[PDB]
Order: structure tokens, then C-alpha cells, then sequence
RNA sequence: CGGGGAAUCAGGGUUCGAUUCCGGAGAGGGAGCCUGAGAAACGGCUACCACAUCCAAGGAAGGCAGCAGGCGCGCAAAUUACCCACUCCCGACCCGGGGAGGUAGUGACGAAAAAUAACAAUACAGGACUCUUUCGAGGCCCUGUAAUUGGAAUGAGUCCACUUUAAAUCCUUUAACGAGGAUCCAUUGGAGGGCAAGUCUGGUGCCAAUUCCAGCUCCAAUAGCGUAUAUU
């Protein structure tokens, strides 16, 4: 499916990097 | 009616099979392989092994012309047409041509409204030869195109119906046959045609059922030389049913015993990468022991290739019927 | 000749070294922590902080009773206090060199909407502000980067024409209520 | 030892003028005869007519046969040879076509792989090679 | 063309300034004038030089480095639009005129703001805290991920009206319609030697290595990102 863009992609990146 | 649809679905399935198997053709169980594939040879190297351009020329090459040097001839005629000034009617005057013999119907054509356009040929243009012209497929049409089917060619102010041969456009001296015009890359159509000195545009059309011409190809006339050759490549495959240390027993290649002997000096290759050499038949059923550089997997399949030099067909029809106006289906 | 102005600025500076793991992780930390959109907003706040620190340092090179130092240092300290970054008790130039990017990032309207309880997250705060749901003292604000002053802190209310505020329901609720 | 008087300004700047002239970049940029010998004529791009297609052999430890086009520049008539990204993109270029040609990339220096080719083809028939490769546009003839 | 100035900036420097402000110069190249307070004036005249327009062949007429517009040149740059409403200027003048100027059009030169989703339940995965030596229990929480559901909120658009304005457009303001694959679908480059990012796949040839081509996965910046050239 489609990739999120803008603030949402950076939020997903931050969750993938620092949360776990 | 429905037999055309059956043929179209058959051609679709044939294009699918020739896409997913590159050149695989089943061995006939009734006809001897040394007879059905009699005019075939095996090559250790497809790229570097030589091949005589003048070996086994057919009757049709007795009907065409050849160039001792095409590049020098083209430079000579272009220098003559650019520098020299022939004593004739030159540009600007409204002239009237007395041309000797024409069919009458051409005159009637001008009475409906069809434009009548003439042009003076260069020297050596009217002579027939072999034209190799590189083409690429337009995305609007994806119907299958068999290699030896008739197509309408627009090449350099000249329209004619003819049957080409499709081969790959590579950097080698010989090019493998493509029996279907693949709709991703640029291939080469080889045809018997009047000599046209490049550059010129190459439009290919398919005669549809309703009279419309469907656009298939587009491109430039690459060269006019009969020394280009098409190479048909045929795969025979079989099952290595007994695998030992660098020595295998393979079935499903042949069905006679001397068919192995006639095709003995042809080296073998497999789908997983190793090569092999034919040692000796078992007997009477085509089972045969091969010498391999490495071990074979049970799921591996042993293959060999047969090569035959292929030349186009004499299908040059200079009459192109007038289409109906085109419409989107 | 035209009656037009040609004066403009860039509000950020691209980093001199594009790829280093420390700065990339720090910027990703800030973007995730404050719900920012791109590295450009982080760089914009970095550029403002760098300009303030450079002005403070050049003032600090001056003599203690320079009239320019007194006047402009008082002005800079008063502005930094006014936007809520410095305390009223830290009004000294040296303390300006102790400021971080995180203070200026807290004083934004997105962070103040999240911290005041108007939004359930920082991304909810950004969406709420951008959708004309947030007002400051009477004034509907559409800018998430609106730097809130201390005197505007107690007047962030929630836009009297907004559905969750004054009460006219939106497109979705009105459309669903007409089905049945 | 360098002079350090309080009245040595003229000597210092005259020496600096001359020793500036002893630098290759300064002399190329200030002598005029590099832009009077650059085929681009100081420009970043130039248009040309495709004279023909030639083949340049690559370096000795890694043998390859790259394909270039010999083109003649419009504004000054000079002949240069230009690189094409792959063998497929060579099929979009014909003799006697208009081509827009740029440098190969490192401010004027030759290729570290293909010896002595300086330029790469950017546009042909007023459309880009990148669009033609990706099927974004077609070219006229 | 010079200057005010622009870029970079530890400090010194370096590079740029054709270009709206100031001063100068020219009106195809030279030259000589008339009038006038002021001109060696070219949207004044007179010649020569170079081009070039109409012609009944006697003659007559020419100057876009003004605004548009065309050709040519090239890597390289916009409408043959509307108006004296604003700013000012000129005249005999409170009233006339002004391609000065203003307003639209073209415009990813460049600069600023800023969408492409948010939340709740449910299901798994982690992290705390209480009770247990632990296993374990937490209608104890917190945080993530969804081929899972759920209505709530909104702009992009379509389009009444007002406002805008010389007349309009745009913005702002407001009716009505307008979101689940919210298909209302974000690009551009790079990575399996070094700065951010690979023990991957499939075709195609040479004697397992090895040319060419298509991909997947990952990384960076993001309504922007490559490239070339110059320069710092």
C-alpha cells in the first residue's frame, strides 16, 4: 500500500528508531 | 470467425511459452532427430566461434545486389549530390513531368482527393537487397507478432508489404533469432527491400480485421547489407536420471541410438550452470552417459543447443491497400 | 523602477557535513519529540539560536558600562524573557549561552496545545492547529510554529466556531445524521 | 626571509602579483586563452550536429568498448566526441541530429575509466535522454 | 561604465557588482547645426558611410540600446493585455495627457509560511509497578506495530454571494456539495571499497570467475531533488 508522507513518515521513523 | 480467436489465443500461449522458456522445443518422438534437425550445427561459443558469411547461400541471394563497401559508396554519392550541380530542372520552377507508363487508376485516385507525391531516386536505390532496420514497440498495441508474418513497412517515402525476421540488436557478429517481437527492447527486422540510403524512418503496421493499420514499430534503417545472418537457436532438454561423480546418465534427449552419434561433438550445458560433454549412448532408447565438470542436482535439467542460419522470405508486395479511418477500440 | 521590495532572508543553514550519525540522531530525536515535519524546522530553530548566541557573545566582548551593551543587552534579554525562554531571574547575558534548542521548541504553539491538554498528542496538536481549531486571545491561528509569549499562555482557547467548541457540527457528523 | 618594514607595501604586493602568476588556476582564469580554446567557449552546455558514431576502447586492466558520438558544435564549428549512458540510449541518436552536450562532470577533467572522452549527451531532438529511456516522452525525427 | 552595494566570513582576505539608487556615456558609425534659459537633441534637422521601404522610374520616405512583438544569435530570458484609480510629472490647467508608473498574464530565478492524515476499541510485541523465591497473575498502566474495525475533524477542489478593484482576478469571509485502497496513490538521487545505506533475485555471454540488462531491499533530503559550468 501507499507510504505515509510528511510529518507522518518522520513519526514512523522516530518510532522505528528510538521507541524499540 | 471463432477459428481466428482460437489462433489468437494459440499465439498468445506461444508467446507466453517462448517468454518463459527461451528457446525450448520438444524432441519429436516419431521423426529422427538427425533428419528433422539435419541442417543444424552445434557451437561451443555463440560469440567468439566464427561462421562463414558466404556459406550455403540460397537462390534468392542470386537475385539481389551487394556492396563492396557501403560506407564509401554512401559518402561518394552524398559528396556528388552535395557538391556537383547536374544540368537539370532545379528548385523553384513549376515544371510538368512526362512519365512513360503508369496504371490508369492512379489518375482516378487524384479524382477522389488523394495526394500524388513523387520523388527522384538516388543512384542504386531501385535495386533490391537486404535491409536491416532496428525497431521498437509502441506502447499502444500489445498484440503478439510472429517473426515470419506479413507487415506493412513505411521506410523512407516508400510503403510496401513484406515479411521480416526479428533478431536481437547486439554487438556480436551473429544474432540469435527472435520469433516474437518482444515489447520491451529494440530488435532488428531483416527484410528483402529496395535499397534505401540511411537515414530514414521505420514505421511498422499490422493489418487489422476492420481495415485499420495498427502501429507496431518505429525507428531508423540501420544498414543495407546481406552479410547479416539470423541464427535460429533450438533447445533440446532432458532428465539426468542417474547422477554419479562427474559422470551422469541422461534420458529424454533422443529416441534412436545413432541420433546420439550424429550429434556427438556438441557440448552440453545445464540450467544451473555447469557444462557437459557427450561420452556415449546406452542404446536403442536415447539414454546416454555424459561427462560433467561437477555434480548435478536431481532437479537439474541437461540441455543442448542447435544453430541454423536463417534468411528472410521473398514477400515483397509494393501495393498497400488504403485503410479505413482509424478509431479507438 | 518599480515600487517593490527585494529584501528577504533564508531562515536556516544547511549543515556543513551532510552525513554524521550524531547530528542525524539528535535531529530525529527533536523531530519525534516535538512532532515536526522535516529537518528544515529543526535547522530554522538552530539558526535563530545561533544568531541569538552570536549577538550575546559580541555584546559580551564589550566593556561593562558600554551604552550599546546596556541598551541592546537589556533589549535581547527582555525579548528572550518575553517569549518564555529565559526566566525573569536569569536576566544576564552569560545565561544566554546556556540556552538549548529545546526551549525554543517548547514555546511553539503545537507544544503549548499539547501541554495545555487541548490535544491527545503532539501530532493531534499539529492537526488541530492546522485545521482552524485553535485561537489565541480572539485570533484563529493556523501556524503550528507560532511562538507563544508568556502573556498569551493563559489565553489559548479553542475557536468559538469549532465543532468541539461553540458547537456547529462538521461535515461528517451532519452527513451521518441525515442518513437516519 | 621576507621583508617586514613599515614601508614595504609596494614590494610585497608586486611580489605577490608575480607569484600569483605562477599558479596554473590563476593563469588559466586570467590569461584568456583557455576560454579562447575551450570548445564550449566558456559555456556549461553546447549544441551540436551528430557527425557519426565512434567507438572508444576503455582502460587496459578492465577491457571494454564504449560507444560515443562525434558531434560538431554549432556556434564555433569544433568537433568533439560525447558519451552516451548505455547502448540502448545510442538508438535514440541519429546522424545529422541536434544534440545538447554537457561536460562529463569533474569541472573539466577526463574520465578515470574511458580514456580521453570529455563530454556526455544530455538532450537529443530537444528532448532529454532520461525521459526517452524511461518512456516519459517520445522523440521527433 | 564608476560608486553606494552582493557572496563567503574566527581574524586578514577572496570573488562579484550589465542590472530599478547616484553620477557618466550613447541612441546604426562619424560629423555640422537650428530653436531655445538649457541640446552639439536623434520618438529635431543637414550631409557622408553602411543597410533598407514605396514608385507610374520623375521622385518620396528611414532609425525599438522606449512598451509589447518578430527574426537572428545562442546554454540562456515573459503579453503585439487593462488603466490614468495609486505615485508623480507636464500644460494656458481643480477638468486634458502620460507603454513614466500602476494592474493583471507568463514565471520551480530566488526567499517566507505550510497539507499528503488524527484518534478510540480490539489483536499481538516490548517496558515499567503491585502480589509471588521464581514460574506466574495482573478488567495495573505505558509505548509500538496492524492484509482489523469505528465514526469524528478537515482542507485540495466544484461553486451562490459579499468583500477586493478604475473594472476585475487572487487572498480574506461565508452558503451548498466535497475523504477509506481517505486511488484525493511524493518525488529525486544514492548505496553490496571509504562519510547514511545489502552475506538479495532473475535473464544474457568468456575461460567457478566473469560483459550487459531488469528488479527487490536499504539510506538521505523532501514539494523538492539531480546534473553541468564558473567561483568561493
Amino acid at each position: 500500500k501507499k507510504k505515509k508522507t510528511g510529518r507522518a513518515k518522520r513519526r514512523m521513523q522516530y518510532n522505528r528508531r528510538f521507541v524499540n | 470467425d471463432e477459428e481466428a480467436e482460437a489462433k489468437m489465443l494459440e499465439k498468445y500461449k506461444q508467446e507466453r511459452l517462448e517468454e518463459m522458456f527461451p528457446d525450448e522445443v520438444d524432441t519429436p518422438r516419431d521423426v529422427a532427430a538427425r533428419i528433422r534437425f539435419q541442417k543444424y550445427r552445434g557451437l561451443k561459443s555463440f560469440r567468439t566461434s566464427p561462421w562463414d558469411p558466404k556459406e550455403n547461400l540460397p537462390q534468392d541471394y542470386a537475385r539481389i545486389f551487394q556492396f563492396q563497401n557501403f560506407t564509401n559508396t554512401r559518402k561518394s554519392i552524398f559528396k556528388e549530390v552535395e557538391e556537383k550541380e547536374v544540368e537539370g530542372a532545379e528548385v523553384g520552377w513549376y515544371v510538368t513531368l512526362h512519365v512513360s507508363e503508369v496504371p490508369v487508376s492512379v489518375v482516378e485516385c487524384f479524382r477522389q482527393g488523394t495526394p500524388l507525391i513523387a520523388f527522384s531516386l538516388l543512384p542504386h536505390e531501385q535495386k533490391m537487397s537486404v535491409l536491416n532496420m532496428v525497431v521498437r514497440r509502441d506502447p499502444g498495441n500489445t498484440e503478439p507478432v510472429k517473426a515470419k508474418e506479413e507487415l506493412i513497412f513505411h521506410c523512407g517515402f516508400r510503403r510496401f508489404r513484406a515479411s521480416p525476421l526479428f533478431s536481437q540488436h547486439t554487438a556480436a557478429d551473429k544474432h540469435k533469432l527472435q520469433r516474437f517481437l518482444t515489447a520491451d527492447m529494440a530488435l532488428v527486422a531483416t527484410v528483402y527491400a529496395p535499397i534505401t540510403f540511411p537515414p530514414a524512418s521505420v514505421l511498422l503496421f499490422k493489418q487489422k480485421s476492420n481495415g485499420m493499420h495498427s502501429l507496431i514499430a518505429t525507428g531508423h534503417l540501420m544498414s543495407v547489407d546481406p552479410d547479416r545472418m539470423v541464427i535460429k537457436r533450438v533447445v533440446l532438454s532432458g532428465h539426468p536420471f542417474k547422477i554419479f561423480t562427474k559422470m551422469a546418465v541422461v534420458r529424454y534427449m533422443f529416441f534412436n541410438r545413432e541420433d546420439v552419434l550424429w550429434f556427438k561433438p556438441v557440448e552440453l550445458r545445464t540450467k544451473w550452470g555447469r557444462r557437459g560433454h557427450i561420452k556415449e549412448p546406452l542404446g536403442t532408447h536415447g539414454h546416454m552417459k555424459c561427462s560433467f565438470d561437477g555434480k548435478l542436482k536431481s532437479q537439474d535439467t541437461v540441455l543442448m543447443n542447435l544453430y541454423k542460419r536463417v534468411f528472410p522470405k521473398w514477400t515483397y508486395d509494393p501495393y498497400v491497400p488504403e485503410p479505413v479511418p482509424w478509431l479507438k477500440s | 523602477p518599480v515600487a517593490r521590495s527585494w529584501v528577504c532572508r533564508k531562515t536556516y543553514v544547511t549543515p556543513r557535513r551532510p552525513f554524521e550519525k550524531s547530528r542525524l540522531d539528535q535531529e530525529l530525536k527533536l523531530i519525534g519529540e516535538y512532532g515536526l515535519r522535516n529537518k528544515r524546522e529543526v535547522w530554522r530553530v538552530k539558526f535563530t539560536l545561533a544568531k541569538i548566541r552570536k549577538a550575546a557573545r559580541e555584546l559580551l566582548t564589550l566593556d561593562e558600562k558600554d551604552p550599546r551593551r546596556l541598551f541592546e543587552g537589556n533589549a535581547l534579554l527582555r525579548r528572550l524573557v518575553r517569549i518564555g525562554v529565559l526566566d525573569e531571574g536569569k536576566m544576564k547575558l552569560d545565561y544566554i549561552l546556556g540556552l538549548k534548542i529545546e526551549d525554543f521548541l517548547e514555546r511553539r504553539l503545537q507544544t503549548q496545545v499539547f501541554k495545555l491538554g487541548l490535544a491527545k498528542s503532539i501530532h493531534h496538536a499539529r492537526v488541530l492547529i492546522r485545521q482552524r481549531h485553535i485561537r489565541v486571545r480572539k485570533q484563529v491561528v493556523n501556524i503550528p510554529s507560532f511562538i507563544v509569549r508568556l502573556d498569551s499562555q493563559k489565553h489559548i482557547d479553542f475557536s468559538l466556531r469549532s465543532p468541539y467548541g461553540g458547537g456547529r457540527p462538521g461535515r461528517v457528523k451532519r452527513k451521518n445524521a441525515k442518513k437516519g | 626571509g621576507k621583508c617586514r618594514g613599515l614601508r614595504t607595501a609596494r614590494k610585497l604586493r608586486s611580489h605577490r602579483r608575480d607569484q600569483k602568476w605562477h599558479d596554473k588556476q590563476y593563469k588559466k582564469a586570467h590569461l584568456g586563452t583557455a576560454l579562447k580554446a575551450n570548445p564550449f567557449g566558456g559555456a556549461s552546455h553546447a549544441k551540436g550536429i551528430v557527425l557519426e558514431k565512434v567507438g572508444v576502447e576503455a582502460k587496459q586492466p578492465n577491457s571494454a568498448i564504449r560507444k560515443c558520438v562525434r558531434v560538431q558544435l554549432i556556434k564555433n564549428g569544433k568537433k568533439i566526441t560525447a558519451f552516451v549512458p548505455n547502448d540502448g540510449c545510442l538508438n535514440f541518436i541519429e546522424e545529422n541530429d541536434e544534440v545538447l552536450v554537457a561536460g562529463f562532470g569533474r569541472k573539466g577533467h577526463a574520465v578515470g575509466d574511458i580514456p580521453g572522452v570529455r563530454f556526455k549527451v544530455v538532450k537529443v531532438a530537444n528532448v532529454s535522454l532520461l525521459a526517452l529511456y524511461k518512456g516519459k516522452k517520445e522523440r521527433p525525427r
